[PDB]
């Protein structure tokens, strides 16, 4: 009866949260590193642009 | 055939054991022919002739 405000709106960042698994989702803080291989396929050489 | 209006370019280059660099040149000649090509300092080499 008395639960109070659940955690998806006291959360900062708001981070969306699921149950059946719990999870924090799209909440916005610090960076991603990425690194790409990339085979030279998709590579052009420049004489042909 | 003669040859005028001589320019040259290098849209990239990298010196590497194999042919890394390539040069487009454009050319006016007189008329359709042969015509060697050479480089005259040591320091680089020319894979066609």
């Amino acid at each position: 009866k008395e639960r109070g405000a659940s955690l998806q709106h006291t959360a900062p960042f708001g981070c969306q949260i699921a149950t059946n698994p719990v999870r924090a989702v799209n909440c916005a803080v610090g960076n991603i590193p990425i690194s790409i291989d990339i085979p030279d396929a998709a590579f052009t050489r420049v004489v042909d642009a | 055939p003669s040859v005028t209006d001589m320019s040259c370019e290098v849209p990239a280059c990298t010196h590497s054991s194999d042919f890394g660099g390539v040069a487009i040149i454009k050319y006016t000649a007189s008329k359709k022919g042969k015509c060697a090509v050479h480089s005259m300092t040591n320091a680089v080499t020319i894979r066609e002739a």
